[PDB]
């Protein structure tokens, strides 16, 4: 290496030498008025089509919360219109009615009783609506017990530290760990349409409201009925602490898993009951709701919902009015931009830098 | 007493010496972290997020992971570890070069030098060097192939010289010759301790039986070279660390920038508006825990314990906001700067061909300054001149002489002073003639232009002599002095003989003394012992600096001189002066103790000796005057005609002759003939005040239009700028340099050099370029900001301490106006778009506490938000920032006005930061709102009556933000390469595979499993691929028409050229 063969000449590549090939893009108006006219040429079928969508759906909510006061418990009066609300394709002739029920040892019961104006050929589902419930907490949405929901049986002292609260009462592994568990909508449904007048019953479907992997992941426990206790909120439907045969299966319990799959916002659906088989023929209907949950704990209210599906879920025309608001948009610069073109050009020169 | 033996290894391996081991390297395998973690964790971002991982660890407080934020810093310092780690091995690779040449030993076990490695040489081995290799450690010279023993080392590397030394042997060991005798030699080698003197050295040797003196003569420095002679036998001292090369350590400044000072006011912004949104959502918090006490019954809050809430709510803010300082921001501006340095130090317009010299940035830290640079402080001979020299005339005892008289000026008319030119034939003539008075005096100009000199001559094998001078003028004087008389031939120590080709003898002048130029002494002076006996002194350099030490008893060739010196300089000729001196032995015997005092004092050398060289340079008697050529080199007239069309201002700080740079100025296009100039030559402290003070009140008195402003220079000499730079008067200097469009300082001295540089930059607030060439504008480099280093005739000790090696003047029209503009506009963008990005996305967790009770939950996953800064948002970055051309290169330099927009700071600023960021909040809110109206109760899936929960709802919110983003550098970039299709389109390819593989597979393995059944409900839903066409073109619909409008109805200067580009 006397000579030293440096030679320090850089190559003539195009890479280094950044030379590479490349498309510069300009904004001239005959590449930029054809684009808007373009995008409210396309966005406008596309707009009106999420709105007749969202316009075919047919449902109707009933707020059933404060019928343990002002419902009447003797006869069927109306339910006052700031609850209930609803869209048929028909128009409705008589206005929905409730009418309070009680059983042994104070067990109340909303009997809702509403009218269908309308075969409605798509399958329904029946939700439940639960407004000013925080799920979204960060107290609240990591606090379960993760191994306890697949089954296995966690000593104390292995329990999951994100139940503080409600773990290891009276010296005894609750088994359900948790906020969301033992924060559980424990309201029963009818779980079928009770026909009234000339009209049959219309039976719902329970199975298959939750996901599939939860299903999957939801296991029963092995634990001892001597070595767990219930957690404080279900001391009333097992009282005596757990048994043998009180023990409950999650696996086939799908009311719980679908509370379990904490929501986004205070204002969320729960699907409980729904029927794919057949139509549902116009008629009166009623409702049983058992009142077990009390609104004095959220401090929001409760809904009886009862909706079809369609392609952009059911009933919304968030999504279909943005497609014409943007399509407004550029229709409306897209004629802006073309009056000034026209009336009022740059005339900049065309080679005369601005220096 | 350092007491090194003669061979004999088994007697100086009991001392303990080091061993010559070369080691450059900074991380070592031993200490490593307990010096990178301490360098690493000095930053802010990287000690912030420390603190942040440290905080995380506390229960029921971390909103996500507690591996969240240690996992996203040990990936950056793994890269900034990397990268601190490879440029160690080339470090490692270097010294390991140094320490696998070969270096013969001395082995008395077998009479004969046995080949070795340099970490085998031992204190007190005899080695032999052999010819254009360097020298391993200190030795002395025992013998070589000459004669006498001496021979001709180049002592670079460890200083900027570029010409040959001569060092001597001793009488004494210069007999040792063969290699079979080298048995023979014994005896004691008393040196001095390790030191760091280069030029000083007080060693004794004991050979055989009786010791002799050393001297600095014989000693070579490792970092030293043998040029010419063969071989040389030679015995270490030194060696190791302990040598005068590495011993004698360096310290090299750290320099900021305006960039990293305006980052330094951005993360202060966002730190604000970060403890902002951490009190507003902390106050809210404890507001709604304590107002819906009842509503709330269903968490089993604390209750009676509130003191501490608002500290645990604190550090849940804290946790959740901290990912609006990018940590990926100063790991990627680093690799950008480091990258755009290696474009430009490979570009063939910048590569200089005569000279395999292409330009290097040392320093990468400051590239983006060369996009807004506004002085420039440069230097005449050799930055803006070849620097190689030329005689053309000369002038003796008051007459010209020149080689074929131009045209006019033939005939002499004799007002007084002789005005006019003459033929070398004249002279010779003049000369031979016994019976003129100025013949001695001739006699003793031309032996001045032959010994004075410190040239090294060198004899080829066709019969000619070629002369080796360290200054280029230098070997102008002695070959003009040469090709018509007195031609100087070998060169030998303490002796220097020249031949007249007249008559064909050989004088012998005994050099007894010299002293050498100095670039402050300016002036070089040697004295001599003629064969006549008499003891005479030579000495030339500047005007400025010899006519001050003149007599008037005896000298009338004075007024002659300073006449032919202003005629020569008005034609652009380097002009020198001649004196002498004959001196007695009464008092050289008393002077020369004083000189050997201040040479081998350890206190200081480089002034002490220069004090006592003025001390016996009382009297000189000038004889006469030199004119030499040089020109300018090239493309330098079309370089300084654009910089100053790009408005940049270009100050000359020469330290030679007025006239000179004058008319060298005009040709180079700086000044011209329609420019004012504003001499200022004072005398005095009190003339300068005055003649200030005339110069400002006489330019406010009008007003100053375009063609008045232009039309300015001001000229100011050495001893005038040496009073106008005190506190007093530094003011009315300021004020007056900064209307005229060149400045042309003259005489200047080298620390002269910094103290105009480092004024203009502690009063003003423009960025400072210095270029130069040699060890007298250093200090000058040293000083700005941006400094640029010549390699030229004059060494390379100015190119080693500069930040750009540039091989000529030619390459700055493309480093500052193409290479510059670029480099800024692309770190500006780069850095406002990583702002952006990073606070587009995470801003949505704040429209979320008005959702969750002001809890602070996470709306994404844990990791899924750790790969944002990491895997999908990291390429869009370095693609503006290293391969965007916002403007073609062939127009950048045909309209050198558009170098004014980085110039003022159009580009980066806090005034653009904030109108990046609240971009950034104005797309967070049309993603939030825009989905919570499509996802109203969850209501929005079509399979079974199934609904979405939270974690298939921030899925939405975290693929349409990418959109938007990507989108938004869609719109930034200029040019589309392939390189562009990789990182903006092929980034979001990437997120739409890469989560549904991550999302089926690590849910399994008990990493993310809140990603159990989204694929389904969101890839599934028909719902989900039209938010996500919708939504992106709604929050882009903004940035697409306000584009088209400021470039149609309201251009800018590029907004012109780039469509000019694109039509032609
Ligand atoms: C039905 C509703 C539809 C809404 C549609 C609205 C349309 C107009 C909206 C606002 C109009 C206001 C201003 C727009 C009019 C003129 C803009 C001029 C000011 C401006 O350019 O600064 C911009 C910041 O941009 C915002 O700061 C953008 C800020 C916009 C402010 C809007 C309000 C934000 C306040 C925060 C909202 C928070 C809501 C909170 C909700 C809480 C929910 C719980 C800077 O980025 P830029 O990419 O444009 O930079 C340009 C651009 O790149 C290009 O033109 C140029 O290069 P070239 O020419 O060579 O390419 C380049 O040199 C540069 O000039
Ligand atoms: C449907 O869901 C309802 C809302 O969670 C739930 O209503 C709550 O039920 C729990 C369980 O009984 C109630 O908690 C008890 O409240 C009484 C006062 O009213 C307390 O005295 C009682 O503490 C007792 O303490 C004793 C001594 O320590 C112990 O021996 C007893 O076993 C018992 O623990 C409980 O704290 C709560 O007040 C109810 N209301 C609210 C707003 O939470 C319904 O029971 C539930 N229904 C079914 C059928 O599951
Ligand atoms: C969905 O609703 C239809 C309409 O009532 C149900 O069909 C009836 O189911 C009951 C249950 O045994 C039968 O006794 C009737 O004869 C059925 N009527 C007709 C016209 O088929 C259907 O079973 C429901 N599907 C569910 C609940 O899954
Ligand atoms: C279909 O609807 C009928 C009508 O309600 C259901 O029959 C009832 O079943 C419950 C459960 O055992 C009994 O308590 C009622 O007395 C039954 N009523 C009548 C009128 O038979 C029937 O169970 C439903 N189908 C299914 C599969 O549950
Ligand atoms: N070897 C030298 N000996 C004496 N004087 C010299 C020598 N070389 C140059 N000179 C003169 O002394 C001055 C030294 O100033 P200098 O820093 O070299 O200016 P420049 O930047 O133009 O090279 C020069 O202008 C010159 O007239
Ligand atoms: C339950 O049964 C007894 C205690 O009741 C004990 O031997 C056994 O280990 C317990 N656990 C299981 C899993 O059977
Ligand atoms: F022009 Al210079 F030092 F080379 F002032
Ligand atoms: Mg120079
Ligand atoms: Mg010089």
């Amino acid at each position: 290496t006397k000579e030293g063969p440096t030679s320090k000449k850089p190559p003539n590549t195009a890479f280094r030498q950044q030379r590479l090939k490349a498309w510069q893009p300009i904004l001239s108006p005959q590449s930029v008025l054809p684009l808007l006219i373009f995008v409210a040429c396309i966005f406008t079928p596309i707009g009106i089509g999420l709105i007749v969508s969202a316009t075919k759906v047919q449902d109707l909510t009933i707020d059933y919360s404060h019928c343990d006061t002002k419902a009447s418990t003797t006869a069927f009066e109306d339910i006052p219109k700031k609850y209930i609300k609803y869209h048929f394709k028909s128009k409705v002739e008589n206005k929905p009615q409730w009418r309070l029920t009680e059983n042994e040892n104070g067990e109340q019961s909303c009997e809702l009783q509403f009218e269908i104006p309308n075969d409605i050929k798509k399958s329904i589902f029946i939700y439940y609506k639960i407004t000013n419930f925080y799920q979204n907490h960060r107290r609240y949405v990591q606090s379960f017990d993760t191994k306890q929901i697949l089954g296995e049986p966690i000593k104390k002292d292995d329990l999951d530290t994100s139940c503080s609260p409600i773990r290891s009462r009276e010296d005894k592994i609750i088994y359900p760990c948790g906020l969301i568990a033992n924060s559980m909508f424990n309201d029963t449904f009818s779980q079928v349409l009770s026909g009234i007048d000339d009209t049959e019953d219309y039976n719902l479907t329970n199975k298959h409201i939750s996901w599939s992997i939860d299903r999957h992941r939801f296991k029963t426990t092995k634990y001892n009925a001597s070595d767990i206790v219930p957690p404080p909120n279900w001391m009333k439907k097992y009282p005596d602490g757990y048994t043998d045969e009180n023990l409950p299966d999650i696996h086939t319990w799908e009311e719980f898993q679908v509370w379990m799959r904490t929501a986004a916002f205070p204002k969320f659906y729960k699907l409980t009951l729904k029927n794919e088989s057949a139509s549902l023929p116009k008629g009166k209907y009623q409702m049983n709701i058992e009142l077990n949950y009390p609104i004095s704990l959220f401090g929001g209210t409760k809904s009886f919902v009862l909706t079809t599906n369609g392609a952009i879920g059911g009933r919304n025309m968030s999504l279909g009015v943005l497609y014409l608001i943007v399509a407004g948009l550029c229709a409306l610069f897209g004629i802006i931009f073309l009056v000034k073109l026209i009336f009022q050009p740059r005339a900049m020169g065309d080679h005369t830098y601005l220096n | 007493p350092r007491v090194i033996h003669i061979n004999d290894s088994l007697a100086n391996s009991s001392f303990g010496y080091s061993d010559n081991h070369i080691s450059t390297t900074k991380y070592n395998f031993a200490t490593f972290l307990p010096k990178f973690l301490f360098q690493e964790f000095s930053k802010y971002a990287n000690l912030f997020f420390l603190c942040t991982s440290a905080i995380q660890q506390v229960p029921h407080v971390s909103p996500t992971n507690r591996y969240t934020t240690i996992g996203t810093l040990l990936v950056v310092l793994i890269v900034s570890a990397m990268k601190e780690c490879i440029e160690d091995i080339k470090r490692a690779n270097s010294d390991k070069e140094l320490n696998n040449s070969t270096a013969e030993i001395f082995s008395e076990a077998h009479d004969d030098f046995v080949e070795k490695r340099w970490i085998d040489i031992r204190v007190g081995d005899i080695i032999r060097v052999k010819s254009e290799e360097p020298i391993p450690a200190d030795t002395i010279i025992l013998s070589s192939s000459e004669p006498e023993g001496l021979c001709y080392i180049e002592t670079a590397n460890l200083d900027g010289e570029t010409n040959l030394k001569i060092k001597q042997s001793r009488v004494e060991t210069a007999k040792f010759i063969d290699v079979k005798t080298l048995k023979n030699m014994n005896g004691k080698v008393v040196s001095e301790q390790p030191n760091s003197s280069l030029y000083t050295y007080e060693g004794t040797m004991t050979l055989n039986d009786r010791q002799i003196p050393l001297s600095p003569d014989q000693m070579i420095l490792r970092g030293a070279t043998l040029r010419n002679t063969a071989w040389i036998f030679g015995l270490v001292i030194f060696t190791g660390h302990e040598t005068k090369l590495l011993r004698n350590a360096t310290a090299t400044p750290i320099k900021r920038t305006a960039v990293e000072k305006i980052i330094n006011r951005q993360i202060i912004a966002l730190f604000t508006v970060l403890i902002v949104l951490i009190l507003i959502s902390s106050i809210g918090n404890v507001i709604m825990s304590t107002a819906d006490a009842k509503h709330l019954s269903y968490l089993y809050l604390e209750g009676t314990n509130k003191a501490g809430l608002f500290f645990k709510d604190f550090l849940t803010f804290w946790i959740l906001f901290s990912n609006l300082v990018p940590i990926s921001l100063f790991v990627t501006v680093e690799l950008i700067k480091y990258y755009q340095a290696f474009m430009i130090g490979s570009d063939l317009d910048l590569y200089y061909e005569k000279t395999d010299t292409p330009t290097v940035v040392r320093t990468s830290s400051l590239v983006e300054e060369l996009g807004q640079i506004e002085y420039i402080f440069s230097d005449k001979t050799g930055t803006l001149t070849r620097n190689i020299m030329e005689f053309k005339s000369c002038s003796i005892a008051g007459h010209c002489y020149i080689d074929k008289i131009p045209e006019d000026k033939t005939a002499t008319v004799e007002d007084g002073i002789e005005v006019g030119y003459r033929k070398f034939d004249d002279l010779k003539k003049k000369l031979n003639d016994p019976s003129d008075e100025d013949s001695p005096i001739i006699n003793d100009f031309l032996t001045l232009l032959a010994t004075c000199h410190t040239v090294i001559p060198e004899f080829q094998s066709d019969g000619s002599i070629k002369y080796q001078a360290a200054s280029p003028d230098e070997g102008a004087l002695v070959q003009g002095g040469a090709d018509l008389g007195y031609k100087f031939i070998i060169r030998k120590p303490n002796s220097v003989t020249v031949l007249l080709e007249e008559t064909g003898e050989e004088k012998e002048y005994q050099l007894l003394n010299i002293c050498e130029f100095n670039s402050t002494r300016k002036r070089m002076s040697a004295i001599f012992r003629f064969p006549d006996g008499s003891i005479k002194l030579f000495c030339k350099g500047a005007d400025t600096v010899i006519l001050e030490r003149l007599d008037d008893e005896a000298n009338q060739y004075v007024e002659a001189t300073m006449r032919h010196l202003e005629d020569y300089a008005s034609e652009g000729l380097r002009t020198l002066c001649l004196a002498m001196r004959d001196i007695s032995e009464g008092e050289y015997e008393e002077w020369n103790s004083i000189y050997n005092e201040a040479a081998t004092t350890l206190d200081n050398r480089a002034e002490k000796l220069d004090e006592a060289a003025n001390l016996i340079e009382k009297n000189l008697i000038l004889i006469g005057a030199t004119a030499i050529e040089d020109k300018l080199q090239d493309g330098v007239p079309e370089t300084i005609h654009t910089l100053q069309e790009a408005g940049i201002k270009i100050w000359v700080l020469t330290g030679d002759r007025q006239e000179t740079a004058i008319n060298i100025g005009m040709s180079c296009r700086l000044l011209s003939e329609d420019m004012n100039l504003l001499i200022i030559n004072e005398e005095t402290r009190d003339d300068t005040e005055r003649n200030l003070l005339e110069k400002i009140n006489a330019l406010n008195e009008h007003q100053l239009s375009t063609h008045d402003m232009n039309t300015l220079a001001l000229v100011i000499d050495g001893k005038s700028l040496g009073f106008a730079l005190e506190p007093e008067l530094e003011d009315y200097l300021l004020t007056v340099a900064k209307l005229c469009k060149a400045v042309i300082c003259c005489r200047v001295s080298p620390l002269q050099k910094a103290l105009v540089v480092k004024m203009v930059k502690r009063k003003s607030s423009s960025l400072l370029l210095a270029i130069g060439d040699g060890a007298n504008d250093v200090s000058m480099i040293q000083a700005a900001h941006v400094g640029v280093g010549i390699s030229g005739m004059e060494g390379m000790q100015a190119a080693r301490s500069a930040d750009i090696a540039v091989g000529q003047f030619k390459f700055l029209k493309k480093l500052l106006l193409v290479h510059g503009s670029w480099s800024y506009q692309r770190i500006s963008v780069a850095i406002l778009y990583s702002f952006y990005k990073n606070t587009a996305l995470y801003m949505t967790q704040f429209w979320y506490v008005f959702a969750n009770a002001f809890s602070g939950q996470s709306i994404m996953e844990s990791w899924t938000m750790s790969f944002y800064n990491l895997f999908f948002t990291v390429w869009p970055p370095f693609v503006i920032g290293v391969f965007d051309q916002f403007v073609s290169s062939r127009l950048l330099e045909r309209y050198p006005q558009l170098y004014k927009l980085g110039q003022k700071g159009q580009f980066f600023s806090v005034y653009i930061f904030w109108g990046w960021i609240i971009n950034g909040f104005f797309h967070s809110a049309i993603v939030f709102i825009g989905t919570i109206l499509i996802y109203r109760y969850g209501f929005a899936l079509n399979m079974h009556g199934e609904l979405a929960d939270h974690w298939s709802w921030g899925v939405t919110v975290y693929t349409t933000s990418v959109i938007i983003v990507l989108g938004k550098a869609a719109l930034v970039t200029n040019q589309w390469t392939k390189f562009t299709l990789i990182a903006i389109p092929g980034s979001l390819l990437f997120w739409l595979i890469f989560f549904p593989i991550y999302a089926s597979i690590f849910p399994h393995a008990n990493i993310s499993r809140e990603y159990y059944g989204v694929v389904k409900h969101t890839y599934g839903s028909g719902v989900f691929w039209l938010t996500l066409i919708v939504l992106p073109i709604f929050a882009l619909v903004r940035d697409f028409l306000w584009k088209y409008y400021k470039r149609m109805y309201e251009p800018e200067t590029y907004h012109v050229i780039q469509e000019m580009q694109k039509y032609n």
